[PDB]
């Protein structure tokens, strides 16, 4: 037998980056005093339409995350005026904890929310997160409520990434964006199930 | 947590004709055409579907997949004029090793006629099905008063 | 049971025990001791009562016990007929005491007196 099985694989399958969400984020100028914007986002397979589809072939999951960040920047006004190089934090905040409210606060400051510093011009930042979660497994599909005589299917907690700029504002306003690529790695599935058509798909199993 | 053994009978004559699908679906949830606590769980009554209250679609298997691929799950097929029973041995399937039996449904059973009831002419126009369900390596932790 | 070789379903035959009285639903005696008879394989069904009493023997004329248990039928499943074949039916019972049966103290009543 000269053909091998091993592109089907659930690892062939499933571990290849995409691109999960676009987040903006901006240095306004030192002249006009509006706040500085920051972006927060909830880590959730349910926005891609790709991935989700490929995933709910089965009911029980697990599998660990590679995340890359690629950055790009650009001057938002015609004027002689520059800028300096520009150092972005990314800051992962795990499953239970606090999310910022504000551009400036105590998040950005605990011991317990790891962080990377990038500075723009250099290799993509890079992390890889393992499987977080109080049960066994990752469950696309649970029949239950949280009360009984309450939510119909539990919900999957990943964590939070947000990001801001550290420099402070320049006399140029200067506005940057940050793809995140998000890849499963050691995957494992149980359980299969009919896959669902191209119906916008739905938030949860209904129709 | 315990696992469960399924069997189910009807009761039909050599002029009776049709054919039904006996599926075991893990974690099944369904939807209707909009659920509370009322709807996924009707009791030993059990529900209805239906075609083209709470009451899926069958041939979408009341999740939005289609009938066809169902077989994907744990089935088995009765057809009238060769066998009349159907037996399932279904384990214990849950992402805990343990739950919550009270507010957890760790299996569903689906029975869909796959082709229609037909019968010689004067014949009974309505058979009988008939579930009966043993549990199997039941154990229970926690036991309160009353 | 003396119908049809072509008819098929299903009984219950329930046994309730002294001090308890009878069941009125096919629910209530399909939790007590039971056994479904199926008509369609199987044409005769027997089932043993066991002797139960806090003493050792009983009395064979008595008032007020209204005990000593019962034996009940239900339709666990409707009789079910090909074609034109008829849909009444008939079934016979018997009854017989086993190796283990006794009785004492003879006494004889009978009189033609008028």
């Amino acid at each position: 037998q000269h053909r091998s099985r091993s592109e089907s694989s659930i690892e062939s399958f499933f571990a290849r980056g995409a691109c999960v969400t676009i987040m903006t984020v901006d240095n306004p100028a030192s002249t006009t005093n509006k706040d500085k914007l920051f972006a927060v986002w909830k880590i959730t397979y349910k926005d891609t339409v790709q991935l989700r589809r490929k995933l709910e072939f089965f009911t029980y999951s697990r599998f660990d995350m590679e995340l890359t960040f690629v950055v790009t920047a650009n001057f938002t006004e015609t004027n002689n005026g520059h800028a300096l190089n520009q150092v972005y934090q990314i800051m992962y905040v795990p499953p239970g904890a606090p999310v910022p409210e504000k551009w400036d606060d105590y998040t950005w400051q605990t011991s317990s929310n790891p962080s990377i510093f990038y500075t723009y011009g250099t290799a993509p930042a890079r992390i890889s997160v393992p499987y977080v979660g109080i049960s066994n497994a990752y469950s696309h599909f649970y029949d239950g409520f949280s009360k009984v005589p309450s939510l119909y299917g539990s919900l999957n907690d990943f964590g939070i990434l947000a990001v801001r700029v550290v420099n402070d504002p320049n006399p140029t306003k200067v506005t940057s964006k940050i793809r995140v690529y998000l890849k499963p790695k050691h995957i494992r599935v149980w359980c299969p199930r009919p896959p669902r058509a191209v119906a916008y798909y739905g938030p949860g199993v209904d129709y | 947590r315990s696992g469960y053994t399924v069997h189910v009978q009807c009761n039909a004559s050599k002029f009776h004709q049709g054919a039904l699908g006996v599926f075991a679906v893990p974690e099944m949830c369904l939807a209707g055409d909009s659920t509370s606590y009322q709807n996924a769980n009707p009791g030993e009554k059990g529900g209805t579907f239906t075609g083209t209250r709470f009451c899926p679609v069958d041939y979408l298997l009341g999740n939005g997949t289609l009938l066809g691929n169902a077989f994907v799950f744990p089935h088995q097929i009765i057809n009238l004029r060769t066998n009349n029973c159907a037996t399932l041995v279904l384990p214990y399937v849950n992402s805990l090793s343990i739950d919550s039996m009270v507010k957890h449904n760790n299996w569903g059973i689906a029975i869909l006629p796959l082709a229609p009831l037909n019968f010689a002419s004067e014949s009974s126009p309505e058979i009988p099905i008939t579930l009966t369900i043993a549990p199997m390596c039941c154990e229970f932790n926690g036991l309160r008063n009353i | 049971f003396c119908g049809s070789m072509m008819a098929t379903g299903k009984l219950l035959v329930s046994y309730a025990p002294p001090g308890a009285d009878p069941p009125k639903k096919r629910k209530e005696a399909m939790l007590g001791t039971h056994v479904i008879w199926d008509i369609g394989l199987q044409s005769s069904c027997t089932m043993v009562v066991p002797w139960i009493s806090n003493t050792t023997y009983r009395l064979t004329i008595d008032d007020s016990f209204t005990e000593g248990g019962y034996i009940s039928v239900f339709y666990q499943t409707r009789i079910v007929v090909p074609l034109s074949t008829p849909r009444e039916m008939d079934i016979l019972g018997f009854v017989s005491a086993c190796n283990d049966f006794s009785v004492r103290l003879l006494r004889d009543t009978t009189h033609i007196e008028q």
